[PDB]
């Protein structure tokens, strides 16, 4: 009763679970549309709100949701599998029922996140512009031993110009691009000088309200990937920077092309936790 | 001797504040009939923290809860 | 119709009872000012009385009702939600309709539920100073497997009797953000929290009200306690005790939250 | 894995510190709601406690850890960095778990801090109204050569209104405003005449209870920058009163525009300490 989306076994995460590193311990905040907690893939340990009249683990969008399971949809006898299936998870809502969110509410979100020693952030969400404060958060955080890790944006490419968003486009940002089962890139898919690393994000599989499952598309979608990877290497080595962590990701990927399109290529785990 | 463990503060005459009525009896100490004998406490302070972490409460909102709360023993 | 206070999902209860576990047979005494059994939403199944005129189905001060709501409010169409809504409850009457109530007459209560049976006891009481009867009744009745609980007092090293027994979980309490209450008692021997701020629960005269306090609080352990058990009917008065506070969720210095949030989903696995 | 919070730098407090003087034998008292002593980024040698049933090695809110980080957090492999990193803190706890207290107790701190010899005084905190024994605490603090530092409040701006608190009004006391990362000031910062500086109180980033940090806002974040860049004249030129070092930092200040709304300026730790 449960199916392995794609994307498990293309990251190789398949394999790093098999050696018994499944991200337990590992805390996990998702910013993001919340989380339907109360769903049965999935296991809500905490977070909080920055939406009024919301709370933190409920989901009206169901955009959080299916990022949530992507990065830890439970291993078991049922609906779908994560990248890091032992994860704790964190739902940290900064964008309300709609989709939308203020850069004040994502701020919040972010400083929370480090004051409450999340070990890794997925942000599947952002902007043409960031801010003075979303920047101090991400550096914040990343130099806290957060892995801060980012939708790169869906808007294209079109000869020269750079189509990364914040805060993706933020150095202390993993920002993360979109590929399909074969590899290909995803023609939505932002690219530009800060585009790091690619991961699925195209037909993924995974958990949505109310206790049902869908098929989304977008970088969003690869984020999370990324963002489990992460949460699987510090199972593997606790020990590890968030640089370290960072670095291992980028500099063990399998090459895809041009970094503009593809950053350092496509995340391959069972390499970068060797 | 021996109390229930709600926090329903009363300001006692003597300028110390008791968990509730009960122990407010307890200790003998009669009730001040003016929560202004007691300043500085919580329910009714006279310092706060200059942390800007604003309040509803009305028009005069507040930079904090201390300071919404420098009106005293309200609800 | 019904209403799910807070602090049911926050020590995460709701999770453990959609298992189906709900403390059904399991015998849980709340020692107070008595509880108002013909409320609605409560099932008062016995008890016994020390408060000279007064029967245990009555509660003249509205605090013991509020505690047994939190507890064992019946899982309904109507009022409010207990963290273990199928539990056997006995009201204990100890203290009087103003609240107040004497050591004999609790050591009294306290026999009574070691006598009886009682898998948990809930004392959202307390004093400055103990009694030898007192803690000679606490240990009595843990030694003989009974999970003591009480509510760490909201005096704020100032916490009290029989909280203070090391035979008694000594409960302190959080928010709905998972913050330490200004009220909360701290000290070394503060053993976990529990929600008791903004609390809504039965009160007397079927109705409902709010209150604040590590009176509150206790009962939400009491009731944890009682989740577990109907899950894991064998478990001595230690072990669940100790699978209460060695899956708390940590909230900071041991001094100012024990060992921090409890968190029945994790007691209970 | 050691950020440096854009206080530091915004005051040029950097400057003076790459020339060697980080605070070092001076002694800086922290009112507040006492510090997590036990935090790794932070090294209390000392102090005293005056809120019954609890220490004055342990911080029950998080505000004064907060505040004392901004001023002596450990020049070190991990965490913030103060202003005056190599300072003696010492724990003064006047407030209780809830950043409240009574007039009574905040005199008694401040004695405390008189007869032990602290070299500054910093105050994030302040009533509406004051005390003549508070004003008197002060008074016979400053005259016998500590420096008396204190958040201006919070209280905004309409109209002429003087909106500044106590002890902050006292000319006994430098007032302390807050200012943003752009050097604007931040919009709830008391305004009057007896507003004297300005410095870093808009997203403030320093350490928290139980090893951790946060991001805060308020005067309350102001006052340990100009606490701390007390501390570091001190070091530099440890042979100045009490009043040359208040002279020099307001002296040294740039103009940020009406003093009624920026007092003197931005300090300059660097200029303050030429």
């Amino acid at each position: 009763a449960q199916t392995v989306p794609y994307g498990i076994p293309l990251i190789k995460a398949d394999k790093v679970q098999a050696q018994g590193f499944k991200g337990a311990n590992v805390k996990v905040a998702v910013l993001d549309t919340g989380i339907q907690a109360s769903h049965p893939d999935l296991n809500v340990v905490g977070g909080a709100s920055f939406v009024a009249g919301e709370a933190y683990n409920t989901d009206g969008n169901g955009h959080g949701t299916h990022v949530a399971g992507t990065v830890a949809a439970l291993d078991n006898t049922t609906g779908v599998l994560g990248v890091a299936p032992s994860v704790s998870l964190y739902a940290v809502k900064v964008l309300n029922s709609s989709g939308s969110g203020s850069y004040s509410g994502i701020v919040s979100g972010i400083e929370w996140a480090t004051t409450n020693g999340m070990d890794v952030i997925n942000m599947s969400l952002g902007g043409a512009s960031g801010s003075t404060a979303m920047k101090q958060a991400v550096d914040n955080a990343y130099a806290r031993g957060v892995v801060v890790v980012a939708a790169a944006g869906n808007s294209g490419s079109s000869g020269n110009t750079n189509t990364i968003g914040y805060p993706a486009k933020y150095d202390s940002v993993i920002a993360v691009g979109a590929v399909d089962s074969n590899s290909n890139r995803a023609s939505f898919s932002s690219v530009g000088a800060e585009l790091e690393v690619m991961a699925p994000g195209a037909g993924v599989y995974s958990t949505y309200p109310t206790n049902t499952y869908a098929t989304l598309n977008g970088t969003s979608m690869a984020s999370p990937h990324v963002a489990g990877a992460a949460a699987l290497i510090l199972s593997k080595h606790p020990n590890l920077s968030a640089s370290q962590v960072r670095n291992r990701l980028s500099s063990t990927a399998t090459y895809l092309g041009s970094s503009f399109y593809y950053g350092k290529g496509l995340i391959n785990v069972e390499a970068a936790a060797q | 001797a021996p109390c229930p463990h709600t926090y329903k503060p009363v300001c006692g005459a003597n300028g110390e504040v008791y968990d509730n009525e009960c122990f407010l009896n307890k200790a003998g100490i009669e009730p001040a009939e003016s929560w202004e004998t007691c300043r500085g406490h919580e329910l009714c302070p006279s310092v706060c923290t200059e942390e800007y972490d604003p309040v509803c409460v009305e028009g005069k909102i507040y930079g904090n809860r201390c300071m919404q709360s420098h009106f005293c023993g309200k609800v």
